[PDB]
């Protein structure tokens, strides 16, 4: 069985279509946001960041999770349109001020007990 | 039709203007959200009591009374009569503080600004009463889920009587400066009119209901402490505008003076907290001389008292409207859930409806007449 | 030169030019009959990116219901030819 | 019972209409408000002359914390950790160990004055009247660090304020 | 029952029980259970699909007419398969009464929005979405209302840490306010206040 | 005739008897389409028949307002309209059917 109630999409095709529309909207909006918020980054960097944030959730195989993520992304885009955020909120996506945590075993062994 | 953001109590307001009129007004909140409802779950009931003073800092003992009533209902206990009379007397005094603050702040936002000082003198005197009883001017924590923390000092009732027999002249001077003023009337009359059906459906409570002609008051319909034992009148508006609500608040101040007089005259003797040492801590002498008293003091001040499992919704007539707490207890000494219903939330939600087809300067008046304090709105 | 009708040749030149404008596609591999998936190594996001670029140069909105079937430049040029209503 | 606040119908006879027109044209209520303000001008102001005059207080006042001690000179605190457990803001940190003579005493007693909410729970949970909330309130600071009290600072506060602290405790302990 | 025990009212209990039976008879398709507490508080547990009908009934029936929506909130109980519990509190001025309607849902199952029934629910619904992550369908505009812009996660869930995951400060190198992973100078001391020796035998559970 | 009923946005209704009779007749007509065994039908029919019998047997207004136990007859007409709308919505919904489905095993078990 395992019958569940839908949100917006009956199967994966509709969820993929909604993801595509959200990506189109973000891609179109990136240069306007860069100009309006007076960011130090370029349009290329903003579009690359949008692509990275979209591909971060590429392993989701549940239409309900996918369209819930689409709803969240639409809400965030709407937040960005109306200048409800500020420069800091937009720039929190890049972590320009955080030190780069290492990945290999030896560096993590040297810094501390963190696995 | 331009869009503008009135940015940074403190409030952010995004509104569209078509010339002088207001098309849409959306308030953004969350600037004073500290997460009280989540921090409460990590504290015992006594430890979670002081949060309610910070909830609505213009009316503090009312929040204390609401939380105490909820915890008492869950505990299946009742306070002694003297504690209830103190609660009622203090609640009335707090109502005066809240109404003074609201009316004077509304007038100052309009631009009068003299009654602000005139009545903040009396507010300072009220702070002293709060201070004498609990040692704190504003964040009192006087009212506890067993009654009150301490008895009144031996010279408090006389001072309350002396103060409360000269307040009528202060209210009369405020009305002289404001009630019949043509500028004030033009600023307030027929502003933010709300119908009774819309006020009911939009979740409004308190004066916002009574200003629209609805005859509703939680102290009369659902008395909690000693209210069914005191007589007072309930002002009712006729137009639903800001002027009617201002008049209702002034009349509520006068009726609060009436109830204060009744409470002063009819003070009973007895103890001030429930004689159940498993809920209320014992006296210091008993703790320092009795073994059971010491054990109970230790366990109450370290672990707390266990509340039987269950969920309750307790609502009181706070000076800003119906103030409620939905408390869920799982049987331990820490509440499982504490949802707080503040009338400011619903009032600010209905602000957008109430500010349709009004000037930009009318939004300030409507916000003032809503009696909005963002501590309770944001929680 | 002033305003000649959109030839099936000039449309192909413009489409190919804005395809070379893409940074992820090298000029020495793509063809008019190339496929985006296996002859160039792109997923759906570059496909919508490519489609969006075409919309900007051409100037006409392309709906998503039928932009997913533009899988190679051939059917792309056929789509603008049909939408612009140009024959040969 | 209920009252009506705005249910008055104005009279429509000639005299009342003329009176309202005269009020509109001659600004009688504005003059009345001006007279009220003028009358308020000629009375004594309520201002006190700080810092030479201080506002009234009571023995129950909560101010800067202090640690008291017995008349013999030994500190009252016994490291029962009730005040730490009852503190709503978790502003009290206590560490203890047996002393040289085996007495139960604290080795660390820290109160973070920037975390404390001055609710008085600590002074009422104490079974030996060790920690008290003193009556001092003029202890502002130019740096954040000096508001993090340790055991030495609290003991110094107790030794400094013991006179009026004990006077207030004597005056109020019958209500507790 | 000495003056230290809260007095018990039986007439209100009987009236609430009778009205609960009446409501459960009228709407047998949606109501799953009816309860009356020992302190005279009536609550009704219904199916998620009956949010719009039942509420409408309680707002429009000549015998119920629960006109006012006092409060709307959610409760998180992670041990349940249906994690979140939605609570509606209704006040009837004509009959001077209060009722409670309870519904269940999970992370992915949406609940039909009751803005059409009660306008006051509007902001309340947003609050739930801000704090728990419950999605309300057919809402006029559903977005965060309390948390910061771009805040990740729903704070009021039981698995959300008390101090969150990020903290704000000001950086002079970038000349702006930045967010960092949270690091506390003093860790929040966790107290094991719960004790053995159960206190209420009336709530004892079977030993399964 | 009274004026300014007191509730903002509620107008004074002239000849309220005819409006009440028409509304109650329409409510009964809509209820006639609900199945007989439905509890909603019998309960609402009983209430509406009682109200109609009380409104038809009293020509006065103040005495009728006192008898109806609703007060301010205009809001009684408003409640009649609300009941009619609810009856139509209920005929659409059909809530007399059996339960949709049982809840999970320990859905409503408190504590935990
Ligand atoms: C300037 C500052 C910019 C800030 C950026 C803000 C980021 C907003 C984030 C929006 C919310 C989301 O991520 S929405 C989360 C997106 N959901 C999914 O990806 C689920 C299914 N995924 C897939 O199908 C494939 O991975 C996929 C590659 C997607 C499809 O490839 P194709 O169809 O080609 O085959
Ligand atoms: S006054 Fe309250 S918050 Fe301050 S240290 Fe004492 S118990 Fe803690
Ligand atoms: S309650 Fe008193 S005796 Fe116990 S640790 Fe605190 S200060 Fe010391």
């Amino acid at each position: 069985g395992t019958s569940v109630k839908p949100i917006f999409s009956r199967d994966m095709n509709e969820a993929k279509r909604r993801v595509r529309e959200l990506y189109r909207a973000w891609y179109r909006e990136v240069p306007n946001t860069v100009h309006l918020f007076q960011l130090d980054i370029s349009v290329k960097q903003g579009r690359d960041k949008v692509r990275e944030m979209f591909m971060k959730n590429a392993h989701v195989t549940d239409p309900r999770v996918v369209d819930l993520l689409v709803i969240k992304g639409k809400m965030e885009l709407e937040e960005t349109i109306n200048v409800w955020k500020q420069r800091t909120h937009i720039m929190r996506f890049f972590h320009e001020t955080e030190a780069p945590r290492p990945t290999d075993f030896l560096s993590k062994f040297y810094v501390g007990h963190d696995p | 039709n331009l869009t503008l953001n009135f940015g940074p109590g403190v409030l952010r307001l995004v509104m569209e203007l078509s010339g002088e009129m207001v098309r849409k007004c959306d308030p953004h909140i969350g600037l004073l959200h500290r997460g009280t409802e989540k921090l409460i779950e990590y504290k015992t009931y006594l430890q979670a009591l002081p949060y309610f003073d910070r909830l609505d800092y213009v009316s503090m003992m009312c929040n204390e009374q609401a939380y105490s009533l909820a915890v008492e209902k869950l505990l299946n206990i009742q306070p002694p009569p003297r504690a209830q009379w103190i609660r009622v007397l203090f609640g009335e005094i707090t109502r005066l503080l809240n109404h003074i603050m609201a009316v004077t702040t509304h007038a100052l936002d309009i631009g009068a600004m003299t009654p602000f000082f005139w009545m903040f003198e009396e507010r300072e005197k009220m702070f002293e009463f709060y201070e004498r009883v609990s040692g704190a001017r504003m964040h009192a924590a006087y009212i506890r889920p067993g009654g009150v923390h301490q008895d009144l000092p031996l010279g408090l009732l006389d001072d309350i009587y002396e103060f409360s027999k000269n307040f009528s002249f202060r209210i009369d001077e405020l009305e002289e400066m404001l009630t019949n003023n043509r500028i004030w009337r033009n600023r307030t009359v027929d502003i933010g009119v709300v119908t009774a059906e819309d006020a009911l459906n939009y979740g409004f409570s308190g004066v916002m209901l009574r200003g629209s002609g609805i005859q509703w008051d939680l102290r009369k319909t659902q008395p909690y402490d000693v209210y069914d034992q005191v007589e007072f009148d309930v002002p009712i508006g006729s137009r639903g505008d800001c002027y009617d609500r201002y008049l209702c608040r002034v009349e509520e101040m006068r009726q609060s003076l009436r109830i204060i007089s009744q409470c002063l005259n009819k003070m009973p003797p007895g103890e001030i907290k429930v004689d159940d040492a498993k809920v209320s801590p014992p006296k210091r002498a008993e703790m320092k001389t009795s073994m059971e008293s010491l054990i109970h003091h230790f366990k109450l001040y370290t672990e707390g008292y266990q509340v039987p499992p269950g969920a309750t919704y307790t609502a009181i007539e706070a000076p800003k409207g119906e103030f409620g707490v939905y408390l869920v207890s799982d049987g331990s000494s820490r509440p499982y859930r504490c949802k707080i219903k503040a009338p400011g939330f619903a009032h600010l939600a209905g602000l957008d409806k109430m500010s349709k087809g009004h000037m930009l300067a009318d939004v300030v008046a409507i916000i003032g007449t809503q009696d909005i304090v963002f501590g309770e709105v944001d929680r | 030169s002033d305003a000649p009708p959109l030839t099936l040749e000039a449309i192909k030149d413009r489409v190919l030019y804005v395809l070379k404008l893409y940074d992820k596609i090298d000029p020495e591999k793509l063809s008019v009959n190339s496929h985006f998936m296996k002859d160039l190594g792109l997923d759906s996001l570059d496909q919508v990116e490519i489609i969006m670029a075409m919309e900007d140069e051409f100037g006409f909105e392309i709906p998503d219901i039928d932009a997913e079937k533009l899988m190679c430049p051939q059917e792309i040029v056929d789509y603008i030819a049909d939408k612009k209503d140009v024959y040969e | 019972t209920y009252k009506f606040v705005n249910m008055r119908e104005p009279s429509m006879d000639m005299k009342s209409v003329t009176d309202r027109a005269a009020q509109t044209l001659l600004w009688t209520e504005l003059v009345r408000g001006l007279g009220m303000t003028l009358s308020y001008l000629f009375r004594e102001p309520a201002t006190i002359n700080y810092p030479f005059e201080k506002g009234p207080l009571s023995p129950r006042f909560r101010g800067e914390h202090a640690l008291r001690r017995y008349p013999s000179g030994e500190e009252r605190c016994i490291a029962c950790k009730l005040c730490e457990a009852v503190c709503p803001a978790q502003a009290i940190t206590i560490e203890a160990e047996p002393r040289a003579d085996g007495s139960r005493r604290t080795t660390r007693y820290d109160i973070d004055m920037t975390k404390c909410i001055y609710c008085g729970f600590c002074q009422e949970a104490c079974p030996v009247d060790a920690i008290v909330e003193g009556p001092n309130f003029e202890f502002s600071t130019e740096t954040h660090e000096e508001l993090l009290y340790n055991k030495e600072k609290l003991l110094n506060n107790g030794d400094k304020w013991e006179a009026e602290i004990a006077a207030n405790i004597q005056a109020d302990y019958l209500y507790r | 029952t000495r003056p230290t025990i809260r007095p018990r009212n039986d007439v209100v209990h009987k009236q609430l029980s009778a009205f609960g039976q009446y409501v459960a008879e009228i709407l047998p398709k949606y109501v799953q259970q009816v309860q009356v507490s020992c302190f005279n508080e009536l609550e009704i547990f219904i199916h998620p699909d009956g949010v719009i009908p039942v509420l409408t009934f309680l707002r429009d029936h000549t015998n119920a007419q629960f006109k006012s929506l006092a409060d709307l909130t959610a409760v998180d109980v992670p041990t349940r398969q249906n994690r979140f519990e939605i609570v509606y509190n209704l006040l009837s001025l004509r009959f001077n009464s209060r009722i409670r309607v309870k519904t269940y849902t999970d992370e992915l199952t949406p609940i039909e929005s009751s803005v059409t029934v009660y306008k006051a629910a509007n902001w309340y619904e947003r609050e739930i979405w801000d704090m728990f992550g419950v999605f309300f369908a057919n809402h006029p505009d559903l977005r965060r209302i309390l948390t910061d812009y771009g805040f990740e996660g729903h704070p009021f869930r039981k698995d959300f840490p008390l101090s969150g995951y990020v903290e704000l400060r000001y950086d002079d190198e970038v000349k702006r306010v930045v967010a960092e992973p949270v690091e506390l100078a003093q860790e929040f001391r966790k107290f094991d206040l719960n004790s053995p020796w159960e206190a209420f035998p009336a709530y004892r559970q079977p030993p399964e | 005739l009274k004026k300014t009923t007191g509730l903002v946005g509620l107008a004074v209704c002239e000849t309220p008897h005819e409006r009440l009779k028409i509304l109650y007749t329409k409510i009964l007509d809509v209820l006639g389409q609900i199945p007989k065994n439905a509890a909603y039908r019998k309960y609402t029919e009983q209430i509406t028949n009682e109200k109609l019998g009380m409104v038809k047997a009293e020509p006065d207004v103040k005495k009728l307002e006192e008898q109806l136990q609703g007060g301010q007859i205009e809001e009684v007409i408003l409640q009649a309209e609300n009941e009619l709308s609810l009856a139509r919505k209920m005929l659409r919904w059909k809530p007399w059917e059996p339960l949709v489905e049982e809840p999970p095993a320990n859905q409503w078990k408190w504590p935990i």
